[PDB]
């Protein structure tokens, strides 16, 4: 049953930086984190001001 | 109606979800979502707006008939 | 384990906002409950400051609003905030009501009843608030609506000179209206809490009418941030309204002292009250006019009796949807006639519009929708 | 640039709060100066500071 | 005792004490240009005396009286048939006409 | 026939063949509709909750499944109507037995 | 004195509507002269003449003002 | 009549979204109101002390406030004698009672110039067209007590036109012509109606920059936290 | 089932006034909670009547208070009811606090 489960693929949605299946994502993690957290930080700075 | 835990007895369902950091914020905004919103506009406005062109004909027609009736000096 | 799930206040906050099973379907048309809540607390706070710098007397009213517009820092911007926040409040209220009627959500009973009591309370409250500037339009509009209260025989003149404070408009009448506008929105917030309480009793809705127990998603952190986006959009629209054109929807004829012998040619309530002012001037009758007004609002209460279909929402039924958009256009037509003066051909087409309004809402909605039921081979 | 920023200002909550308040004050500075500059630059001519310059 | 308290609160919301202190006026109308309505304060309310040009009174006496919803001859309302004396506030909702 | 062509045009314009739905998914819940939903076969009830979950996720994402996946006009395996008629008959039997 | 209101008002009544409404108001003057003892004081032609003249003033007055 | 005339709008220099007023013109129109136009109208809600930092310093404010001399309060006599007025005095009412103004004018109360611009349909273009475009009464021999008025209901004002040519001589090198002084006094009355038009547009531009910077941010976060629901997809496992 | 045990308002009013358990040895000192509640609603009612007859302006405030106590129909009973109800409100408040500190209810 569960061995027949095949996960769909989402390359229409993914980031183009992590379209590389082999190269592991312990490296470009802080890039995505700092990108989104910088956006939320700019948001919170504007709302606080 | 209440909180979680009891609501409906459902089997036979799988849901695949993705962490949002793998995915972009706006995938194909100006090439797929624009035909989507153009189709959603194109469906309904030919049903919703024709009451408003009745409103605009009442606007113009009643306005000009009123000015003709009240400017007979 | 948790302080949120165990503390007897944070249990209320948790089963209100944190872990509320909310639908995964609703669009921006469902933000307007939170938008009316934020508009209401904004009206409370700005009205509180404006009431801190105000004196209610028939000479000092216009002088004091002049004092707030000139002397005190930002007093003119908080005055414009309270006025245009009332106007945006009523626009969001009618979008809320149009949502609740078009998406079939009026199959709830007690939610609808408490919402009707909210409608009466906010309409009388904002009317008294518009009487508070003591303008010429406000003086005559107070006279009009209070003698409409006197339109019922055998009680009318006594009851209305009782809620006057004499045989004419008094200083005491202005103090009465200050007190009731000053006390009503706290009752309105309490009734909004009772409204929300019965809503959390029943459960929310979708655009489709299909019950959605399979996909209850939490309110946080999804509808919290979506209400943040919608409220920031409302705040920016409100600030461009109070800054760039404060009198696009502010009527200019309010800004004179209330001369008791003045009698301007134009007279109207404020532009949200136009359809309640047009149906009065539609049918030439005193008790018939106030009775037609009461009938309009109470038939809008009657509406859950009129649902005869097998569906819930009008997303799937196109012809009764188009009939509802005819009703929307007739609402905008009554607004336009309210924006046009009291003359004869406009009263002709206003009687046409009001009787067509009642012909849609009374008769054509159940008969049209039961033809829609009958057509689907059911 | 990005990983240095996550390393410095996005590890614990108090540092994040401090850096957004300091960003708010620097934005206060630059935003007030730019806003007043552009506003009085598009209203050059019949603005009061010219008359204060004369008088 | 509760219905006494409710009725006394209803009496408390009635009016003020200067409300019972408004009375008559003398009115003299030997000043009005012809065809114009003069206003006088009376119990916090207007009081109209209009000098009518005789073309308007020729219209009113020339047009019939029984056409209305209630006919009433002009001598049954005034002793001065070329100077109309009215409480010119409306009977629908209390409005002063133009 | 004129009215049957109206019916075909109306099912085309109703817009849940676009959404991938059927006859037995558009019903408003009174008490007796809920009772007829409890009186359902197992496979039909599981298909019903899967079609409900598909229509919910689609109308969230506001996407319509393409032309190859639309529910046609008289292929429909309609099923909730006999249970619904039995529940209406039993309810009216009980109420008329109280009326007599 | 050369009044710029009056200057633009003089040089701005050169238009089609201006001249034609001027002759329409003068024939209305002829009509009130001929069909006299009336309750019609030549409203629409005169106010429309001043209306169109005030439009052409409204475009072209604050140039050197 | 009771056929109200359409007012045509005129291109102000303060009309647009970011078009500012002229404080120099406010000074001009204030001096013009002070020289002639105060004789029938009042502007009772504006004292001299509002003009501390508008266009003057305190010096010429004290000049304008002490040339005009109105009233002292009870200085242990209680008899209301004279005083120039440093800053406390308001603008003096030329006729105190309404019937006092109806005694000199033929009835004909001049309405006070606080909110005349904001109290009528049509803004300050209406008032400029009113004061600029006078014409004679064509066909109504009315009373020989009223004067014709185009942009007015009834078209009979009790006001002789105050646009007398070169009678005021304001302080620049140009003559005090008709249209210049009309535009200047109407700009001053726009300042009398709205107190802080230019500061209003200043906060409007500041909050335009606010909302222009904040709408990508909040909508970006909303799309970020709702794209999880946009990415989840359904599979069906029965046997 | 019952009307009282199904309706969402009546659930809360049932837990407040009807299905509220309480000990059986209650002395007179536990009257002061309801005394403070009834004093509070009476103060709000009298304050609403005073708000319908008060003009807050320093020259006219004292004249308006005199107009209440002399001119207004029963304005003297409503004003003195507000003042003496405030006094008895604080008296019942100190009795409530004295109970709560005496009987060890500060362990709550
Ligand atoms: C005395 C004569 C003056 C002077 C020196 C000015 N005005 Fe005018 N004004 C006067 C009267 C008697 C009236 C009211 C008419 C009546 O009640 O019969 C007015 C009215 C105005 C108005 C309002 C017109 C309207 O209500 O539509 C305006 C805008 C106005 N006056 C302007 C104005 C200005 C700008 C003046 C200085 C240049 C000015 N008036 C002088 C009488 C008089
Ligand atoms: C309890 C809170 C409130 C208080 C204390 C309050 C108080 C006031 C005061 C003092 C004024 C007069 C200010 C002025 O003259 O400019 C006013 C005006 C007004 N209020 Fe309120 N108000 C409150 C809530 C509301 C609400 C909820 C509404 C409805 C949305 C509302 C509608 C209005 C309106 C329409 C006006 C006239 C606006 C104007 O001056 O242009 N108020 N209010
Ligand atoms: C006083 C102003 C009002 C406030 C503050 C208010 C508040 C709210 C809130 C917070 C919600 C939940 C948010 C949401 O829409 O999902 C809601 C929903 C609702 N309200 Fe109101 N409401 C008001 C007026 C009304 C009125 C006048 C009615 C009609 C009688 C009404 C009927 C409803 C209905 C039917 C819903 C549920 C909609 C659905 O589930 O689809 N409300 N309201
Ligand atoms: C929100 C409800 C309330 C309103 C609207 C209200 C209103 C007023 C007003 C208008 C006055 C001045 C009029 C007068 O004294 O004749 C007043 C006075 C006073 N109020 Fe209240 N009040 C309220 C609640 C309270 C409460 C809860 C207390 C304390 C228990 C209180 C204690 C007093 C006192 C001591 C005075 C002065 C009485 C005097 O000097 O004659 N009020 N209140
Ligand atoms: S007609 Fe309605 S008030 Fe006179």
């Amino acid at each position: 049953s569960h061995t027949d489960i095949k996960v769909p693929d989402f390359s229409d949605y993914r980031r183009p930086e992590v379209l590389d299946s082999t190269k592991s994502s312990k490296e470009s993690s802080e890039a995505r984190k700092g990108f989104s957290y910088l956006i939320t930080a700019t948001t919170t700075v504007g709302v606080a001001y | 109606g209440r909180q979680f835990g009891h609501l409906t007895r459902v089997r036979h369902v799988i849901t695949y979800s993705l962490s949002p950091f793998e995915q972009r914020a706006f995938p194909h905004y100006f090439s797929k979502g624009i035909p989507n919103v153009l189709r959603r506009t194109r469906a309904c406005i030919l049903r919703v707006a024709p009451p408003f062109v009745v409103f605009y004909l009442v606007y113009t027609w009643g306005t000009q008939e009123f000015e003709k009736s009240k400017r007979k000096n | 384990i948790n302080i949120r799930k165990t503390h007897p206040l944070m249990k209320i906050v948790n089963n209100a906002f944190i872990d509320l099973p909310a639908p995964s379907n609703i669009s921006s048309w469902w933000n307007f409950g939170s938008l009316l809540g934020i508009c209401l607390i904004l009206q409370i706070l700005t009205g509180l400051f404006l009431a801190m710098h105000y004196t209610p007397d028939t000479t000092t009213a216009f002088s004091s609003v002049t004092h707030i517009c000139r002397d005190v820092n930002y007093g003119w911007i908080i005055r414009y905030m309270h006025a245009n926040g009332a106007s945006m409040f009523f626009i969001c209220l009618f979008m809320h009501v149009g949502r609740g009627l078009y998406y079939g959500s009026y199959t709830f009973l007690e939610t609808w009843n408490i919402g009707v009591i909210l409608l009466f309370a906010t309409m009388a409250t904002a009317f008294m608030g518009y009487v508070l500037p003591w303008g010429q339009m406000s003086f005559w509009g107070a006279t009009v609506i209070t003698n409409l209260l006197s339109a019922i025989p055998y009680i009318g003149t006594n009851l209305v000179e009782w809620i006057w404070g004499g045989f004419s408009v008094d200083k005491a009448t202005l103090t009465r209206f200050f007190a009731f506008h000053f006390i009503f929105p706290f009752i309105i917030a309490a009734l909004a809490m009772v409204h929300l309480l019965f809503l959390h009793e029943t459960g929310s809705n979708n655009p489709t009418g299909i019950p959605s127990d399979t996909d209850k998603i939490p309110f946080h952190p999804y509808y919290t941030i979506k209400d943040i986006l919608g409220a920031i959009l409302l705040i920016l629209i409100l600030m461009l309204l109070v800054l760039f054109t404060p009198d696009l929807l502010g009527d200019p004829d309010n800004y004179t002292p209330a001369n008791p012998l003045n009698t301007p040619p134009h007279i109207k309530p404020e532009w949200y009250f136009l359809f309640a002012y047009a149906i009065l001037r539609s049918i030439p009758n005193k008790l018939g006019g106030v009775l037609a007004l009461v009938l309009s609002i109470l038939v809008l209460v009657i509406m859950p009796l009129l649902h005869t279909s097998k569906q819930r929402s009008m997303m799937f039924r196109p012809i009764s949807q188009c009939m509802f958009w005819i009703l929307v256009a007739d609402l905008l037509t009554l607004t336009w006639i309210g924006g046009q003066p009291v003359e004869h051909p406009y009263i002709i087409i206003g009687q046409l519009a009001s009787i067509m309004y009642f012909l849609i809402i009374l008769v054509m909605m159940p008969v049209a929708s039961i033809i829609e039921n009958n057509l689907l081979k059911w | 640039l990005t990983a240095r920023l996550y390393s410095l200002l996005f590890r614990r909550t108090s540092t994040f709060a401090l850096t957004i308040v300091v960003g708010a004050l620097f934005f206060e500075r630059a935003f007030d100066q730019g806003a007043d500059a552009i506003y009085e630059h598009i209203n050059e001519g019949k603005l009061w500071k010219h008359i204060k310059h004369k008088y | 005792a509760a219905k006494n308290v409710v009725s006394q609160f209803v009496s408390s919301m009635s009016a003020s004490a200067d409300v019972l202190a408004m009375s008559k006026i003398e009115i003299k109308l030997s000043d009005i240009p012809e065809g114009k309505n003069m206003a006088f304060k009376w119990r916090g309310k207007p009081l109209f005396v209009r000098h009518r040009t005789k073309k308007e009174i020729d219209q009113e006496a020339a047009v019939e009286v029984s056409q209305l919803r209630d006919p009433q001859h002009d001598l049954e309302r005034v002793k001065k048939p070329e100077w109309v004396i009215l409480i010119g506030v409306c009977t629908h909702l209390g409005c002063v006409p133009i | 026939k004129w009215l049957e062509g109206i019916r075909k045009w109306y099912y085309n314009a109703a817009g849940f063949n676009k959404l991938g739905l059927m006859r037995d998914d558009t019903i408003h819940e009174n008490d007796d509709v809920k009772e007829a939903i409890r009186r359902l076969p197992e496979n039909l009830y599981n298909d019903r909750v899967f079609r409900i979950k598909r229509a919910l996720d689609l109308s969230m994402r506001q996407q319509i499944l393409p032309k190859e996946q639309w529910t046609k006009y008289e292929e429909d395996k309609f099923y909730l109507e006999p249970y619904l008629k039995e529940v209406i008959r039993e309810r009216k039997e009980r109420e008329e037995w109280t009326k007599k | 004195l050369v009044d710029p209101l009056t200057t633009v008002r003089e040089q701005c009544e050169q238009l089609e509507k201006c001249v034609k409404a001027r002759e329409r108001l003068e024939l209305c003057d002829e009509r009130v002269s001929s069909r006299s003892q009336t309750e019609e004081d030549c409203t629409e032609e005169l106010f429309d003449f001043l209306h169109a003249r005030d439009h052409c003033v409204a475009h072209k007055l604050f140039n050197s003002l | 009549s009771d056929l109200e005339l359409h007012p045509p709008s005129y291109p102000w220099s303060h009309r647009g979204l970011l078009s500012s007023l002229d404080h120099t013109s406010i000074r001009r129109g204030f001096q013009v109101y002070k020289q002639v136009c105060s004789s029938c109208h009042s502007m009772d809600y504006v004292a001299y002390r509002h003009l501390v930092g508008v266009c003057y310093t305190e010096d010429e404010a004290k000049a304008l406030a002490e040339e005009v001399e109105v009233q002292d309060g009870p200085n242990e006599d209680g008899e209301m004698f004279m005083r120039p007025g440093k800053l406390s005095d308001y603008f003096p009412k030329p006729y105190p009672n309404p019937e006092a103004a109806r005694a000199a004018n033929n009835g004909a109360l001049p309405p006070d110039l606080s909110y005349i611009v904001r109290a009528r349909h049509g803004g300050e273009d209406y008032v400029f067209s009113l004061l600029t475009g006078y014409c004679e009464p064509p066909r109504v021999s009315l009373r020989e007590g009223l004067y014709f008025n185009p942009y007015f209901p009834g078209q009979a004002i009790g006001m002789a036109p105050p646009i007398y040519n070169e009678v005021l001589e304001f302080d620049d090198g140009t003559p005090a012509t008709m249209s210049q002084v009309a535009k200047d006094v109407c700009t001053f009355l726009r300042w009398a109606a709205e107190p802080e038009h230019d500061h209003r547009k200043r906060m409007g531009l500041k909050m335009l920059l606010m909302m222009g910077l904040l709408l990508p941010l909040v909508y970006a976060m909303k799309r970020h936290k709702w794209s999880v629901l946009k990415s989840r997809k359904l599979a069906y496992r029965p046997p």
